[PDB]
RNA sequence: AAAAUGAAGACAUUUUAACGAGUAAGGAAACGAAAUGGCGUAAGGACAACAAAAGUAGUAAAGAUUUAAAGUAAUUUAGAU
RNA sequence: AUAAACAUACUUUGAAUCGGCCAAGUCUGGUAAGCAGGACUGGCGAUGCGGGAUGAACCGAACGUCGAGAUAAAGUGCCAAA
RNA sequence: UGUGAAUUAAAAGUAAAAAUCCGAUAAUAAUGGAAUGAUAAAAGCUAUUUAAGGUAAGAUUAAUAAAUUUAAUCCCGAGAAUAGAAACUCUUGAAGAAGUAAAUUAUCUACCCGUCUUGAAACACGGACCAAGGAGUCUAACAUGGAUGCGAAUGA
């Protein structure tokens, strides 16, 4: 009955099939990345727990897992500055 | 209880359309927040809804809902006799969390329903600024007490049997 | 013979693309303005709602004569009946007068779609026929340039030129029962009650009622 | 082939107060009393005939066997329902003698028409025969 | 329980306006009334001759006949469950021109002025102007943007109660 | 329940010939079929008028037929009622279709050269109505209408049913 | 209520939609698409096996007592004595 | 602006009725009254159903015969469904 | 000397995993049922063709970016044309099935009918029980209205 009333349903259903399938792939590959990011974090923890052994600890024990370009790395810093300003500009608005 | 940030402006002959009224209103939902907001305008600036435009009505969320803070709510309420101003302190982790305590406490000690209380302001006071006789006993760093007469806890309603077997015991816990 | 059915089918498709373009393009423009206002530090005042959906909450017994007449002019003649109402100074005052007997608010597009698709009907030859095809809609509202149910939805949601003629053909919807209020339907929704203007929260009530 | 005959109320609509007085028979009469318990539809006593109890039009006046009733007084009466023997059923009248009943029963078997009084006014052939 | 006199209960209805006693204007007797006009019956207690009945005070009627000293007025009266037509003859001292159609007569002239230019535009071949839009109830206001440089903020909170004594 | 203005009652329009007259019932069937199939307003008008009661079907005389048909020479008057004869004035030549013709009225039309059709012959010749002139008689000329109302009225008094000592 | 069909089917036609509380009171008969539909008592005029023996009845009438069936009901129908 | 074609306007003939009672973000006489009398509306009378233990008027809601589902007033220790 | 609300640097991070809270919502879906039905082909669904389309979001890369920004080539692809398929099981019953009736029991439910009355189950009246009889009829004048005949006539 939906098709008879709304012939456009077949077109929209196909796109919803695409979106559900595509968003499932995107979720799978992000969980694969976050699995490695947590993997680096865990090793950076056991290594630097040696503060128990014996005491300042090292500064860069977390290792990069994604290889990106220099133009993106500069943009990553620029975006970070934006969110700090936005969080500060918003907070003062409700600060009265 | 949720906190909202509401703004509006008045566009008529009496009011210039370049002065914005802001507020921080604690209401169960955003429809009540506007209802409280409009009353404060009409009862304080002769601004009516039919001659005003609302601009923003956004929820306000706690920045750190993991830090224990001492609050101080300044409020006025109406009794049988007259109208009074009260300042009650509360310990909680959210601004909305403490306000629900105030509403529930006022309706119990003073028997005052919610439609008699106007929350003037709410701030955060120091550890030594607390004056409530009961609440002052838990602000120190070395608080300690044994919870006696503990009722044994049930994991869920699944094991809640009407009749049990054997004897029943409390817990020194 | 029936080669016009394919011609009818494609035309409904073409209008549907046009209808969805209008709703999506207008929605996009709001977001861009809000985005740019934040960048420039301006203030953006959203446009007032144009469409109102009202539901009759109280029964037919013990109603004042003036309140009784208004509920008949809004076609809310039965408890649990929903209609669409154009928003202006004239209708807003009328809804305030009958506030204890109605609850209303501003519907979303999905609410309008589900109401028309599930509980929709038309008054044809004095008969309340439920919507079963676009040919029954083409016959009913052909001269109003509404030929498909999607065209019916778009005209209602955007409040187009022929809203009054289109709205008057739609019979008032008959909804199921649902938890009306927190306290009871004897107080305003602002006091935790059941009646009055629910703003955008009428969609939650309609969700359990459709 | 035979449809499902559904009766909305299989009981009897007995006149009010007929169970307490012998002068008040059980044939139904609508109570017109200004203070009557039944006519005001009190809880417990609110059972009155209505058009809503009417059975389905398709399966109305239909005997449990699936056919209708067609009284007959002689053999020539049977000839009116010989084209509709799948629809009607002969029912010999109560005053028809035993000699005439045999002729109707004998002929109705020839015309394949069911008779609902097939064992009516039969002779004493029940003991010692 | 009142008496059934003709002019009962008129201590305030028939009183003259404060500092409005004495003779009336000269416009009242110089105003020209034509048939079909809209008038308002306003009993002038200063003139007791031919005073209209107190039930017609404030009613709006229509002129139906012009007599040498009196102006015929036709109003509507409400009876048990119907409405009847009342035809009165009232001297100009007790009636007043009605402004009930003042707003309507403005729209009639605006349209007529536009229609007068259209016959000129159609004559010269230019496209013709449209008639003025119809009146509508106050519509929902559209989306508006407020500049962020000329804006001041006033904080609103519940006010601490102060004794009025 | 539902809050209506009023409850559905039988509509006060007749849709069949009143009485048991077999021929008038046949005419209703004939024009009920014609109105439904041809979908012509004329057959709807004849069908509606055939179902009026006798008091609502007033007579038309030859004098009124003569005057109404004066500027319609090649035309057929169609009156759903009895046609009486006005002996005071002459009867011209005309073709008239009517439910009934008085003995004196039919002979006056026939002698003058006209034709007195019935309502089946008209449906045979002009079913949708093409050379017809619809005619109905006066209703307010009844003597009953004089006495309706209150005779004490100031504007339009009634006519005072006579009885004991009616001076 | 509106559409469709219509000399005879039949269930007082088919379809769709809305409707259905009620004291006093009203809705006489007839009216094919019927301007409400019916049950019961008695009496009068006709009809009742169509091929010249034409409704039932001493092969058991009316009445009475009960058992079952049909009808929303008023009531009707049949079995047994 | 909104609603309205089983809309609207009626015409004729006629029945019954004119002892009324109740509620209230109402009033007058009275110390007051389940007292007496009024303005506007809604009810009871003419009205059953779910709730207030019970109740002409209160609250929800007005009734063809039924099946299933969300609900209303209001409830959720037992009587008593939660 | 220790804790530390908050803030700050560096590493990591294209800023969608999972869990809880807080907001937001409820509907598309999947799996089990319930009430009333239906059984046959589809404007079904599936396979093959070309190709309107995919407006953050079908994918990737590029320029750059607080973007529902702009391109490129891959994928899927609605319409339409061509080919596709549903006919079943087990139990019980003339040793009495399904239904129905009567009697009894159990849960729920049920105040005396008629009448005057604002209001009666009423501590208001009539009524012990049964049968038969029992109350808007006839005559005369007028009017309205539905069917009927005739019509400046109608009746006689």
């Amino acid at each position: 009955a939906m098709v008879k009333l709304n012939p456009y349903a077949k077109i929209a259903s196909h796109k919803l099939a695409q979106v559900a399938k595509a968003q499932a792939a995107h979720k799978a590959q992000y969980a694969a990345k976050m699995e490695k990011i947590l993997a680096a974090k865990k090793e950076a923890l056991n290594q630097s727990v040696a503060k128990r052994f014996g005491v300042k600890v090292e500064n860069n024990l977390l290792k990069a897992t994604v290889k990106r370009t220099a133009k993106q790395d500069a943009y990553m810093k620029k975006y970070d500055g934006i969110v700090k300003a936005n969080a500060k500009k918003y907070a003062e608005k409700i600060g009265f | 209880m949720k906190e909202y940030y509401i703004t509006a402006r008045c566009t008529d002959k009496a009011h210039n359309p370049n002065e914005i009224f802001r507020s921080r209103v604690f209401a169960p939902n955003y429809v009540v927040a506007k209802s409280k907001f409009w009353m404060m305008l009409k009862k304080q600036h002769k601004v009516k809804k039919i001659n005003a435009e609302l601009l923003q009505c956004q929820p306000i969320f706690e920045k750190n809902p993991t830090v224990v803070k001492n609050y101080q709510i300044f409020l006025r309420y109406v009794s049988a006799g007259g109208i009074h101003n009260i300042t009650k302190q509360y310990r909680d982790v959210t601004r909305v969390g403490a306000v629900r305590q105030m509403y529930n406490d006022l309706a119990s000690q003073y028997r005052t329903r919610q439609d008699k209380i106007q929350l003037i302001s709410i701030t955060t006071v120091g550890d030594k600024a607390v004056k409530n006789p009961v609440l002052h006993q838990f602000v120190g760093h070395h608080v300690k007490f044994p919870m006696v007469h503990c009722k044994p806890v049930i994991a869920s309603k699944r094991f809640n049997l009407p009749i049990k077997a054997g004897k029943l015991t409390t817990k020194l816990c | 013979c029936k080669a016009r059915c394919q011609a009818f089918r494609k035309e409904v498709i073409l209008r549907t693309i046009k209808n969805h373009k209008d709703i999506e393009a207008a929605k996009k423009a709001v977001y861009t303005a809000k985005k740019n206002a934040e960048i420039n530090g301006d203030l953006y005042a959203e446009a007032d709602p144009k469409l109102i959906v009202a539901i009759r909450i109280r029964g037919i017994n013990g109603v004042s004569p003036k309140i009784k007449k208004i509920l008949k002019l809004l076609r809310l003649r039965q408890i649990n009946n929903a209609v669409f109402i154009k928003a202006n100074a004239s209708t807003i005052k009328m809804l305030r007068l009958v506030d204890p007997y109605v609850t209303y608010g501003y519907p979303t597009l999905e609410t309008v779609q589900k109401l028309i698709y599930k509980r929709g009907a038309l008054k044809i030859n004095g008969n309340r026929m439920p919507i079963t095809s676009n040919c029954m809609i083409k016959k009913a509202l052909g001269d109003k340039d509404v030929v498909c149910v999607d065209d019916l939805v778009h005209e209602i949601y955007t409040v187009g030129k022929h809203f009054k003629e289109v709205n008057n053909k739609l019979a008032p919807f008959k909804l199921n029962g649902a938890k009306i209020a927190e306290k009871n339907k004897k107080i305003h929704f602002i006091l935790g009650g059941g009646f009055g203007n629910r703003e955008l929260l009428i969609n939650k009530l309609l969700a359990n009622m459709i | 082939i035979k449809p499902k005959i559904v009766k909305k109320y299989t009981g009897h609509f007995k006149r009010f107060d007929s169970n307490r007085f012998l002068r008040v028979k059980a044939s139904w009469r609508v109570p017109r009393g200004i203070d009557n318990r039944l006519r005001r539809k009190f809880k417990g006593t609110n059972l009155l005939p209505k058009i809503g109890y009417g059975s389905a039009k398709a399966t109305r006046n239909m005997l449990p066997c699936g056919l209708y009733k067609f009284p007959v007084r002689n053999t020539t009466d049977l000839e009116m329902i010989m084209m509709q023997n799948r629809k009607y059923a002969a029912e010999i009248s109560h005053a028809v003698s035993a000699k005439k009943r045999q002729e109707i029963i004998q002929r109705a078997k020839i015309l394949n028409i069911r008779v609902l009084n097939a064992d009516a006014r039969i002779k004493k052939q029940e003991v010692a025969q | 329980p009142l008496s059934n006199g003709r002019n009962r209960r008129t201590r305030k209805l028939f009183k003259r306006p404060f500092r409005g006693h004495g003779l009336s204007n000269t416009s009242t007797i110089l105003h020209t009334y034509k048939v079909g006009d809209y008038v308002t019956i306003l009993c002038n207690s200063s003139i007791q001759h031919g005073l209209p009945y107190k039930a017609f005070h404030g009613k709006t009627g229509r002129v139906w006949n012009v007599n040498p000293h009196a102006i015929g007025v036709m109003v509507n009266k409400k009876v048990n469950n119907r409405i009847v037509v009342k035809r009165l003859h009232i001297s100009p001292e007790h009636i007043k021109p009605s402004g009930c159609q003042k707003d309507f007569l403005e729209r009639k002239a605006a349209v007529a002025a536009i229609r007068k230019q259209n016959i000129q535009l159609k004559k010269e071949g230019k496209p013709l102007l449209p008639l003025p839009a119809k009146r509508l109830p106050k519509q929902p206001r559209p989306a508006e943007l407020i500049k962020g440089a000329d804006i001041k903020f006033t904080t609103v909170a519940p006010l601490k109660f102060e004794e009025l004594y | 329940a539902i809050d209506l203005d009023r409850h559905h009652v039988r509509k006060h329009v007749s849709k069949t010939a009143r009485g048991n007259n077999a021929y008038m019932k046949l005419l209703v069937r004939l024009y009920g079929f014609l109105a439904r199939r041809t979908q012509s307003k004329f057959a709807k008008t004849i069908l509606h008028r055939l179902c009026l009661s006798r008091v609502n079907r007033p007579i038309v005389s030859t004098s009124k037929l003569a005057c109404l048909m004066k500027k319609h020479p090649e035309e057929t008057a169609v009156c759903v009622n009895t046609v009486t004869y006005d002996s005071r004035y002459p009867v011209p030549k005309m073709n008239v279709c009517a439910l009934k013709f008085t003995k004196t009225a039919e002979a006056a039309i026939t002698k003058a050269g006209g034709k007195c059709l019935r309502f089946d012959e008209l449906a045979l010749k002009a079913p949708t109505g093409r050379k017809t002139v619809l005619i109905r008689g006066k209703r307010n000329v009844r003597e009953a209408l004089k006495h309706f109302g209150k005779v004490c009225a100031k504007k339009n008094p009634a006519k005072q049913y006579k009885g004991k000592q009616t001076k």
